[PDB]
């Protein structure tokens, strides 16, 4: 019964490692060829030719409750495979079906054969052996096995086209609605396939009740629940510390957002010994303390049932803080938020919320749901009719769920008879950042207003500001700014800017405001003027 | 036996990522790939194999539409194809066929399929991505028309002599018959070819039924201050892509006037730079300016009126300008629209230079490319690029008609 390993290469122009292989006590060098010992006799290692000029550092650690090889260089050197699953099931994803099994393979890596032509590379001394099967720790491991397993249970899930199996990494879940006989009987039979070709299923790492622990999560017969994941304390961190936490943390970021790994990984910049204590960065300490914080959470909800409908509904809560419930009728899947951040509007915001939802739930359920937003309909149509971006809904419901998004701008296709013509302008010094924001007005008042630290483009806005500050309920205001006209047309009602948010306070107290641009040093009435009166000394 | 291909030098395979799909879409997916597996054009793609190209369905039973777009980018030659007879665009009537299809007859050098690799999702992550490579031409690669062009023209060649009256070529996967017939006349031709293409999914344009439309100054019986500050706006606008446009004289209306709704009064030399940038506009827009030898690039966004226009230029060059009638469904999806004028706008291309436009979309990219493919029905993708709309571009194209 034999299948031909994948064969696999270095980067072009490189050569397997040739390290330098520290020594280490005697009571170590007793306990790593205790260990080899037995990893040659099962099949897992083998002793390297005579030829073999390839070397990789050993380690050895204090059991976490001990053999470490420093595969970094051969990683380093290694082609790059294919990364075949980014991205974690979600229980809420899981369909809720009748019985639920958790299993896992054990020493997954040892029942797959690594290719006669690469395990040279894997050489390491303490004796010389080299790597039979997927060696812990490099690069192609994780890719061939995922791959492996994959093809080994796929002939198991088309035979039961009924069981749900969901396998991630060594971690499988079988869940069915077939009696608890048949579904234990199918259990049997998958565990019958795996140990068949090899891969052994650890009575201890096996699960018949409930609750069952599911990659981070547990899972309830009635709901599922992501527990807090606890991150290492360490006195002392090595290299392999900071390695093994990243790699804990790149999980938990598919999990929760805001994790970074950057200033982390930066600790351990290459060629250090595996053992070396690393040097804590101010920025490296932030980052972990941040993950901690954020993972320090907990999660909750229930099962899907395709069935039924799959709704999302949005509501709006303090500020910036935007939230969401995915559901099915009033059983809640999962809730989650959005809080993202220049100048937007609500109906700007709620689109983006809409766009999260979309596709977080294309990716759990494929499907999409059906929305329900606190905002009404002939507003939000009217809104995106005007706009010039265009942005992606599906069909969706109005829910009076206060407070609701609403957009209330007065600006008008034409001039206001009648209304006062405000002409704004504003200059700015490039070398002392001292500028000038004024207006001219058709009924005959100006004003200048002198600005200190400023920019053309903030001496513009500060000009329009100024307008309609002392303008009545009906105003037309002329610019000669692209910029300015822009923002206004976006009709923005939250912004960071100090002066963005005074001209939206003043534009929400108009009847109706009608707004134009003009080009520049065209000798244009109006613009002329208060161009030459706010350029005056500037 | 396949010939050699070759990535352009310093250029690697793709390495793209999948986008979430519906269940549906997958479903079909799978369906497709196995079959095509069965057959021969496909085989699983190794752990080892590091490329990838994204995947999508589009629709009914589904087609699959691999995105080889940067693929393309990085395969050396097959530039001379992306050749074209001026007449299409006169023919009454085209057909256009997706022969895609007919590709997998073709056998690809085992030494670029690798370069092929494509992902099938799974919902919620079920189980790995089910990879696959071609071992055949694969539809949405430039080298495949190139490749296949023996196969097709021992067919082509002999129906062409038969009916020279019509026009065949054939654009990546997509072959376009043109002719002036009765339309019993050519559903026949059509017919025809398909049955010795054989040894469907395709559409209808009517190219003499498309109306030219042009940029137009406004004509007023009475003009006021705003009238002409909106009017020189544009006029400066224009300047900018179309020589000779000037409004000194035009502005020179409104020097010493800033009441909006006062009326101005006309001078002859006001009168002449209008009539003037007029006649400019109109001779200038009748031009011909194209050249094959710089990207086509056509950029889409809505009249300040609401109604999406579109121009067709090479840099500040404007080759055409066009505006599609305003939507009733008040309540229509956003990128559905976009969608339907992009599609609208690259098939007219087509026929026009022969080739599909770079767009630049007035949407955010990373809504645009997480749903474009849900409101899509052709077997291109062009590449595109996304932009802003300034207000003056809006007030601007409200210019467009005829």
């Amino acid at each position: 019964a034999k299948v031909e390993p994948i064969k696999i290469m270095l980067k072009p122009g490189k050569d397997g490692p040739k390290l330098r292989q520290w020594p280490l006590t005697k009571e170590k060098i007793e306990a790593l060829k205790e260990i080899c010992e037995k990893m040659e006799k099962e099949g897992q290692l083998e002793e390297a030719p005579p030829t073999n000029p390839y070397n990789t550092p050993t380690f050895a650690i204090k059991k976490k409750d001990r053999m470490l090889i420093d595969f970094r260089e051969l990683n380093k050197v290694t082609q790059d495979f294919t990364e075949i699953q980014l991205g974690i099931p979600h229980p809420a994803g899981l369909a809720k079906k009748r019985r639920i099994t958790v299993l896992d393979v054990g020493d997954a890596y040892f029942s797959i054969p690594l290719h006669e032509d690469f395990r040279p590379y894997t050489a390491f001394t303490l004796k010389r052996y080299i790597y039979k099967v997927l060696p812990q720790g490099w690069k192609g491991s994780p890719a061939i096995f995922q791959h492996t397993m994959r093809q080994v249970l796929e002939p198991f899930r088309k035979a039961n086209k009924d069981v749900i199996i969901i396998q991630y990494m060594d971690d499988i879940l079988i869940a069915s609605d077939r009696t608890d006989l048949e579904h234990d009987r199918v259990v049997l039979q998958l565990k019958e396939l795996l140990n068949g070709l090899g891969f052994s299923t650890p009575d201890e790492k096996f699960q018949k009740d409930p609750p069952y622990h599911w990659m981070g999560y547990e899972l309830w017969p009635t709901k599922w629940k992501l527990q807090k994941i606890q991150l290492p304390q360490k006195e002392i961190w090595t290299v392999n510390d900071i390695q093994k936490l990243v790699g804990v943390l790149n999980w938990a970021a598919q999990l929760y957002p805001g994790i970074k790994t950057k200033h982390l990984c930066r600790l351990i910049s290459g060629k250090m010994t595996l053992t070396e204590e690393v040097q804590w960065t101010e920025l490296a300490e932030a980052e972990l303390e941040e993950n901690r914080i954020i993972l320090s959470q907990e999660q909750e909800g229930h099962y899907y049932q395709e069935e039924k409908e799959l709704e999302a509904t949005v509501q709006k809560d303090q500020d910036n803080q935007w939230t969401y419930k995915i559901h099915q009728e009033e059983k809640i899947l999962k809730v989650g938020k959005y809080a993202k951040v220049t100048h937007t509007n609500g109906i700007r915001l709620l689109a983006q919320v809409v766009q999260k939802i979309g596709k977080e739930a294309l990716v759990i359920w494929g499907r999409i749901p059906k929305f329900h937003l606190p905002v009404e309909r002939e507003i939000w149509e009217q809104w995106w009719d005007n706009y010039w971006q265009v942005t992606w809904i599906p069909d969706w419901d109005f829910v009076s769920t206060p407070p609701l998004v609403r957009l209330a701008f007065n600006l008008v296709g034409d001039p206001i008879p009648g209304a006062e013509t405000f002409y704004t302008d504003g200059s700015c010094n490039r070398q002392s950042k001292e500028g000038k924001a004024g207006y001219v007005t058709d009924r005959g008042k100006d004003k200048v207003k002198k600005l200190e630290q400023t920019t053309n483009q903030q001496a513009e806005l500060e000009a329009f500001a100024m307008a309609l500050t002392d303008s009545g309920p009906k105003v037309n205001i002329i610019v000669d700014s692209q910029y300015v006209m822009g923002i206004v047309a976006s009709q923005p009602t939250e912004s960071e800017s100090k002066i963005v948010n005074q001209i939206i306070e003043e534009m929400i107290k108009k009847e109706a405001i009608y707004v134009a641009w003009v080009p520049a040093h065209k000798g244009i009435g109006g613009n002329q003027e208060v161009d030459h009166l706010v350029s005056q000394g500037i | 036996e396949p010939i050699k291909i070759m990535l352009k030098p310093g250029k690697d395979g793709p390495k793209l990522r999948q986008w979430p799909l519906t269940k549906e879409k997958i479903e079909a997916l799978k369906e497709i790939c196995e079959k095509m597996e069965k057959e021969g054009q496909l085989e699983e793609a190794p752990p080892t194999n590091p490329y990838n190209t994204p995947t999508f369905a589009i629709k009914n039973k589904w087609r699959m539409l691999i995105d080889f777009r940067e693929l393309n980018k990085v395969t050396q030659d097959f530039t001379e194809i992306q050749p074209h007879p001026a007449g299409l665009a006169k023919k009454r009537r085209i057909t256009v066929l997706d022969v895609g299809d007919a590709y997998f007859s073709i056998p690809l050098h085992e030494d670029f399929r690798p370069y092929t690799a494509f992902t099938l999702p799974s919902v919620n992550n079920a189980e790995p991505g089910k990879r696959y490579i071609y071992k055949v031409l694969p539809q949405g690669w430039k080298g495949s028309p190139a490749i296949f062009q023996h196969t097709m023209r021992q067919v082509l060649e002999p129906f062409r002599k038969a009916n020279k009256d019509v026009i065949i070529i054939q654009y990546m996967d997509d072959i376009l018959i043109a002719s002036d017939r009765t339309d019993l006349e050519h559903d026949r031709v059509v017919l025809q070819l398909k049955e010795l293409l054989n040894g469907w999914m395709g559409y209808e344009l009517w190219p003499t039924k498309w109306k030219l439309q042009k940029i137009q100054l406004p004509q007023k019986e009475i003009w006021t201050v705003n009238d002409i500050q909106k009017l020189v706006g544009v006029l400066n606008w224009a300047a900018q892509l179309y020589p000779g446009i000037k409004t000194k004289h035009l502005c020179r209306l409104i020097s010493g006037k800033m009441t909006l709704t006062e009326e101005v009064q006309w001078t002859e030399l006001a009168e002449a730079e209008l009539e003037e940038n007029r006649i400019i506009l109109s001779q200038e827009q009748e031009g011909h300016y194209y050249q094959e030898e710089k990207e086509l690039e056509a950029t889409v966004q809505k009249d300040q009126d609401n109604q999406w226009t579109y121009k067709i230029h090479q840099e500040e060059k404007i080759l055409k300008v066009g505006k599609y009638a305003k939507v009733k469904n008040t309540h229509t999806n956003g990128i559905r629209l976009l969608a339907q004028v992009v599609q609208k706008i690259g098939k007219e291309a087509l026929v026009i230079w022969g080739r599909i436009p770079k767009f630049h979309l007035p949407v955010e990219r990373e809504i645009w490319e997480q749903w474009w493919d849900n409101y899509w029905q052709v077997t291109w993708i062009p590449d595109w690029d996304f932009v802003s709309t300034p207000p003056l571009v809006r007030l601007a194209f409200n210019l467009v008609g005829d």
